[PDB]
């Protein structure tokens, strides 16, 4: 994974409030690569790949957290019975 | 060479004129006049969306004061956006190809030089609605469409239902 | 109301004519729609034959209201025709001389 | 049975029969199965 | 005379025909006119209340019975609204958290104060 | 107009007309097949992002 | 935005394809109860109608499969509850969105003809201004989707300058919490109710053709726009009017 | 068509076929028109002209942010969210 | 465009009552034939082949002109009176 | 024309001139009762404009209409809403005299009659006729660009200011200001030529000299209100009382 920017340099570079979190050090070459094409599809794939994979394991650490969250839900309704 | 300027003037200079001009240049001109005109203003568009995708910096046009009042002023102001530019290079497209789709359709309409006229400043107002950069210049273009909209749905003022 | 004559005739025509028209614009297909127009026609030959006025009238707005339960939302109109879509487009102008109504400027 | 047979025969004759019918439904199909068998041979 | 509000003008008028409001668009086209296009013969009497009787009037639809048309489009209306609000009830739940943000929910990034996290603020 | 109530014949389009026709179909069907081979994966819809 | 840049390349090229065989009948109809067959004798046309009916359905490899098909995705993938609902909905017009546009492509190019023998002498192709639009607005609607989709559609994108509020984005959510079923399901079957209205207009012809006295008060509901003009005209126009000569 | 028209009216569009013998004479006068005028309007708007982003330094919106807080803390003005 | 002729009104009408069923003969058909009579058609087989004439020339005909056109001559002046075609 | 063009004004001064002044604080206690009796003649006469068999009564109504809507800028207690009832006021008194002599010098020296039922499908044989009859139409509702709009838009405005629920029904009128103009406009423009009417000759110059002026003269105040705003802006500030 890669590390957390800095607060300033999210002021630098400009990420917008949606994209900022522990994936976007992978946000800022990309949309760089993205201005040195002209937002070309068959260019700059590499880089896209790289962002979407680092998303991946975001959303696999969101589903984790989620389904720790469905088993207390059982465990205190079962608790809360008895 | 001013891009900023010419996706506004060419539209009207393509309505002005077909009125104007129209008994004096007659169908058969302002047929490709109207064409032409609409052509090159939607290439300019496409060639300015071309530069945007380079640097995401866009151009606005100022012009003299619509009204200046206590807290409150409102003047003239032209700017294209991302959004401005993604909706400006549809509806020029769309219109230019209308434009040489209806020089073939109504060629055995008597009146295609008023026609042709409206349908010009229908982009005309379109333009100065999706450029305009205060909610005014947004409302002038948006009234002004709905009124292109009945001059242009009641074509044959013969027809009972047209009207 | 009455039995055979011309007026009889040419109610019972009106109402043949509305009920092929009528059929017409239901049916999409052409082998569908040429079937039931068979069938629509056995339906006025089996009748036709009716001796009195009481059944004849008793049938004729029964089949008259059964008409009327098969009404379409848009008939098919030709377009130049005032139901249609190309009529009134050009109505030629009229050839008129100017009335004039000064006496000193047009 | 069918009063007007031989006016309605023309429509379900030459033109309009079921295998014509389904002529240009897909005109440049059989061109583009071998352009893409081409380019699916020629990428390798 | 047929509707309602040229019966409430009856009583007001005096030595004027009184004649049946008619649709002048209900009236067949076929029929030669002198204006084709109003569907009106050259002296023809003017009913009570006449421009809403006119070719310029309304559409004046006569497919559906007016009442009829109004219970079949609250119909739809009532059982679209309906349908869709029972069906809030037989809905499945997802399967990730909403997400969460950086810098304690970038609070000092969308305005805000220490006083006033809780109205400028995201998940953290 | 020479028949009625009897067999049309079969058209005569033009030249240009028949070519155009086979160019924009050839390159909707070759393109429809480039977009689902290169894209076969994502828009079928494969290889979940859920962990096991 | 995406959606609002393909719809009208899209759009353009249906109703320039209708006029185009509008103003190819000698009758110059509308109905399309009267059209009948004219797949052999309007080549052109056809391939122009069909690319754009085939995008209008979000068929894969065009324009309207990236503008259409991920805002049904992005139904389900929001996050809150309700819009579970809106999905079904969405996904509901876009079955409904093939079925009309099969009948608007079989009964003017594919049914037995309805019209009387003299059109079909006399149809022929349009002029070189009315064809060559056709032609660029077909190209367009087939390649701006794949063209444009990185500018609108990317991992993230700088290009249009609006500020959602980080909660109320959900486009990373909606394109990973999909399951296979629900994004494979409106592709398969916007393909496969086309084919069946296709196939149940030839060979049967009764299913649609039936005589029910309740399915026809049903259809003339839905004929007459769902009854609203009525419903706008008797009890707001007419009404008024006479509210107005009180 | 091409039903009769009368030719006494007179209408600026044109009329109803409105093609006059010398068209291609009057369209030199309106395309030397139309191309001067839009190079004419196209130079006078360009120094109304600018750029979206970067026409001031940054440390002029820093210093303005600046002033903004001294004039803030003058009044005694609390933020919105301060209740 | 297309602009009929008297002649081409005549070759329609007689090949639809060519291809009619319930008509006499093929062979006694004329311009001035009775349909009632002189083709041995009903009061209602008559109607049937004045919706067939509609149809086939594209018009639309009202009922007080649809009983008027009782021979053939007539349907041909008739239908030639009107500007669609 | 002297009258609807100068005496309704000379009324919209005379409330400025005479009660603004001396009555501010009896003013204040009576703005509501203003706003009773302006929006209630804005919904009433312009409603009434649409059961009308007179042709010179509809514009007469429609200046009933326009002064309702410039009256509750005057009473707005605003600076918007005092130069908004100006520039009403006098962008009404170009476009309105140019609508009666469209009804009274094109169209009653010529037929002498003023019903509407005569008069149908004027374009096919005056063309530039309903080309003012539509430029004049679409400069009466608040269609921009005209200084009608500019008044209607600064006068609900000035009316939002001072309540906002008279507001928000006061500013239903850029609807019902629409209706009943533009279904006499495509009435009087579009159809068959009336069968009613034998053609008579254009639209003479002297006409078009009048329609002209009182044309460019409103479209100079749509596109640019501040040419005469050095006269008001003494008299904007002069009448408000926000102590
Ligand atoms: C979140 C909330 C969502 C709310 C959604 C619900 C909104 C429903 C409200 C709909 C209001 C529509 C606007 C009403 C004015 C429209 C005027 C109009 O369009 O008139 C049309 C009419 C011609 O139409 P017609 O002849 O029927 O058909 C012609 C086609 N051949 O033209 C004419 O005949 C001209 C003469 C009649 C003009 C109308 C006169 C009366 C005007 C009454 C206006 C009422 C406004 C307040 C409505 C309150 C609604 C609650
Ligand atoms: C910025 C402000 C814009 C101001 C617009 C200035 C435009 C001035 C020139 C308008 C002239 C239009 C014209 O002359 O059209 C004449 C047209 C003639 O009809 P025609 O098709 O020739 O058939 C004749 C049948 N005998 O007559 C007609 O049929 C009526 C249609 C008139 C079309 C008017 C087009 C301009 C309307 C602009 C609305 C402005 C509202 C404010
Ligand atoms: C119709 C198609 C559009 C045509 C547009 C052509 C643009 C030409 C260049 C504009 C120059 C400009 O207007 O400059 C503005 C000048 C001086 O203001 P400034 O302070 O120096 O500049 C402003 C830029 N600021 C803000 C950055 C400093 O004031 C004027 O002129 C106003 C004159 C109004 C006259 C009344 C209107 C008459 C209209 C009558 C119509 C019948
Ligand atoms: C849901 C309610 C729909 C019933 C309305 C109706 O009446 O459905 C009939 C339509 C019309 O069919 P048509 O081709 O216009 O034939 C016209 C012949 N009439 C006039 C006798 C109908 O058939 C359809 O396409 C709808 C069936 C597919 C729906 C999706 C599966």
């Amino acid at each position: 994974f890669p590390p957390l920017l800095s607060q300033e340099d999210m002021k630098k570079h400009k990420i917008l409030l949606a994209y900022r979190d522990r994936c976007a050090a992978l946000l800022v070459p990309l949309n760089e690569c993205r201005k040195k094409n002209y937002y070309m599809p068959w260019a700059c794939g590499h880089e896209r790949h790289e962002y979407e994979m680092c998303e991946v394991a975001d959303f696999q650490r969101r589903v984790k957290a989620m389904d720790k969250l469905k088993a207390e839900k059982i465990e205190q309704a079962k608790a809360a019975a008895a | 060479y001013n891009a900023i300027s010419l996706i506004i003037i060419l539209p009207c200079i393509s309505w002005l004129f077909p009125l104007f001009f129209g008994r004096q240049l007659g169908y058969v001109f302002v047929t490709r006049m109207t064409s032409t005109l609409i052509i090159i203003t939607t290439l300019i568009t496409y060639y300015y969306f071309y530069q945007l995708l380079g640097n995401n910096n866009p151009i606005n046009l100022e012009l003299f004061n619509y009204l200046n009042i206590d807290y409150l002023d409102i003047n003239y102001n032209f700017e294209i956006d991302a959004l401005t530019i993604t909706m400006l290079l549809a509806i020029t497209t769309i219109s230019s190809m209308v434009h040489i789709y209806s020089i073939g359709y109504m060629e055995t309409d008597p009146h295609q030089v008023r026609f042709f006229s409206l349908l010009s400043m229908f982009t005309f107002w379109m333009i100065i609605l999706v450029t305009g950069s205060n909610y005014f210049v947004l409302f002038v273009g948006w009234e002004f469409i709905g009124v292109t909209s009945y001059l242009l749905i009641s074509f044959w003022v013969t027809r009972l239902q047209a009207m | 109301p009455v039995p055979f004559s011309a007026a009889n005739k040419k109610l019972v025509t009106s109402m043949y004519r509305q009920s092929l028209k009528l059929a017409r614009n239901w049916i999409s297909n052409r082998q569908l729609f040429r079937q039931k127009a068979v069938e629509i026609r056995h339906k006025f030959d089996q009748n036709a034959q009716i001796s009195n006025p009481r059944l004849l009238a008793r049938t004729l707005d029964e089949t008259r209201a059964h008409l009327y339960e098969f009404r379409h939302p848009d008939p098919i109109v030709p377009p130049s025709f005032p139901g249609g879509t190309k009529y009134e487009r050009n109505v030629p102008p009229r050839m008129e001389k100017i009335m004039q109504h000064n006496l000193y400027e047009p | 049975k069918d009063p007007w047979a031989r006016r309605e025969a023309w429509r379900y004759q030459t033109n309009f029969t079921r295998a014509n019918r389904f002529k240009g439904a897909a005109p440049g199909f059989g061109i583009a199965v071998v352009a893409f068998g081409a380019y699916l041979a020629a990428e390798k | 005379i047929r509707a309602s509000f040229d019966k409430a003008e009856e009583p007001m008028l005096g030595d004027y025909p009184d004649i049946d409001p008619f649709p002048a668009q209900l009236k067949n086209p076929y029929k030669k006119y002198d204006d084709q296009q109003d569907r009106r013969n050259l002296e023809e009497p003017l009913s009570v209340n006449d421009d809403l009787y006119d070719m310029w009037s309304p559409d004046r639809f006569t497919h559906f019975k007016n009442q009829d048309a109004l219970k079949y489009f609250i119909g739809f209306l009532t059982i679209f609204f309906g349908a869709s609000y029972v069906a809030t009830y037989f809905v499945p739940e997802k399967a990730a958290i909403p997400r969460e943000f950086p810098y304690e929910g970038l609070w000092k990034e969308s305005g805000g104060t220490e006083k006033s996290k809780a109205f400028f603020g995201q998940r953290s | 107009n020479y028949k009625w109530n009897g067999p049309l014949p079969r058209p005569h389009v033009s030249a240009g007309h028949r070519i155009a026709t086979k160019f924009l179909g050839a390159t909707m069907f070759f393109w429809m097949f480039l977009r689902i081979k290169e894209e076969y994966p994502a828009m079928l819809g494969l290889h979940n992002f859920y962990p096991p | 935005l995406f959606h609002l840049l393909g719809h009208a390349f899209f759009k353009a090229l249906l109703f320039m394809s209708a006029g185009s065989i509008i103003h190819s009948i000698l009758n110059e109809s509308q109905d399309i109860r009267t059209y009948g067959g004219l797949l052999s004798y309007l080549p052109y046309t056809y391939i122009c109608i069909t690319i754009a009916s085939l995008s209008l359905m979000a068929m894969p490899g065009l324009t309207g499969y990236y503008t259409k098909d991920i805002i049904i995705e992005s139904t389900y993938g929001s996050y809150s509850i309700s819009n579970y609902v809106v999905y079904w909905i969405a996904y509901l017009s876009a079955v409904l969105t093939c079925v009309y546009s099969m009948k608007i492509l079989y009964l003017t190019f594919y049914s037995n003809p309805n019209n009387n023998t003299i059109t079909y002498y006399n149809a022929h192709e349009s002029n070189i201004y009315i064809t060559l639009p056709m032609f660029i607005l077909a190209i367009f609607a087939m390649f701006a989707g794949w063209i444009l989709k990185d500018i609108y559609l990317g991992v993230g994108t700088d290009f249009v300058g609006t500020h959602i509020l980080p909660n109320n984005f959900s486009y990373f959510d909606t394109e990973f919490s999909i399951t296979q079923f629900y994004k494979l399901l409106p592709l398969i079957s916007a393909i496969l109710v086309s084919i069946l209205i296709v196939v149940l207009n030839e060979f049967f012809a009764i299913v649609f053709n039936l005589n029910n006295k309740y399915i026809n008060t049903v259809y003339s509901i839905f004929n007459q726009k769902l009854v609203s003009d009525q419903i706008l005209n008797h009890f707001i126009i007419f009404k008024g009017l006479v509210t107005s000569g009180n | 068509g091409r039903y009769p028209f009368p030719k006494d009216v007179i209408s600026m569009t044109g009329g109803w076929w409105a093609n006059p013998s010398n068209w291609k004479l009057n369209g030199l006068f309106a395309t030397g028109i139309a191309v001067g005028l839009a190079l004419w309007v196209s130079t006078a708007t360009l120094p109304y002209t600018r750029r979206r982003e970067g026409i001031t330094s940054e440390s002029d919106i820093s210093k303005w942010n600046a002033a903004a807080g001294v004039w803030r803390e003058r009044h005694g003005k609390i933020s919105t969210g301060e209740a | 465009a297309h602009v009929l002729t008297k002649d081409m009104i005549q070759e329609r009408i007689v090949a639809l009552l060519e291809s009619f069923d319930k008509v006499n003969d093929a062979k006694n058909i004329t311009a001035t034939a009775n349909l009632t009579s002189d083709l041995g058609l009903d009061s209602l087989d008559v109607v049937e082949v004045v919706m067939a004439i509609e149809e086939e020339f594209g018009l639309e005909i009202p009922d007080h002109d649809a009983d008027e056109i009782k021979t053939v001559q007539q349907a041909i002046d008739y239908v030639s009176a009107q500007p669609a075609a | 024309m002297i009258l609807a063009g100068l005496i309704l004004k000379l009324a919209l001064y005379a409330i400025l001139r005479l009660l603004l002044p001396l009555l501010c604080e009896a003013q204040i206690l009576y703005t509501p009762m203003i706003y009773i009796i302006s929006l209630l003649t804005i919904i009433l006469t312009s409603l009434a404009t649409l059961r009308q068999i007179d042709l010179k009564v509809i514009i007469a109504y429609s200046s009933i209409s326009h002064m309702g809507i410039a009256i509750l800028g005057v009473c707005s207690n605003t600076s918007l809403g005092i130069y908004g009832s100006i520039v009403l006021g006098v962008a009404h008194g170009f476009v309105s005299p140019a609508l009666f002599l469209i009804v009274g010098g094109i169209l009653y020296d010529r037929y002498h009659i003023r019903i509407v039922n005569y008069y149908k499908g004027l374009t096919t044989y005056m063309p530039q006729l309903a080309t003012y009859i539509i430029i004049l139409s679409f400069a009466n509702i608040g269609t921009p660009l005209t200084g009608n709009f500019t008044g209607e838009f600064l006068s609900l405005q000035g009316g939002f200011i001072r309540n906002p629920i008279i507001g928000g029904i006061s500013c239903i009128s850029v609807l019902l200001a629409a209706i009943y103009q533009l279904k006499l406009t495509n009435k009087l423009t579009g159809g068959i030529s009336s069968i009613y009417m034998h053609r008579t000759n254009d639209v003479t110059i002297r006409e078009k000299f009048i329609m002209n002026i009182l044309i460019i003269s409103t479209l100079i105040i749509g596109i640019c209100p501040q040419i005469m705003y050095n006269l008001l802006y003494w008299t904007v500030n002069n009448y408000i009382y926000i102590i």
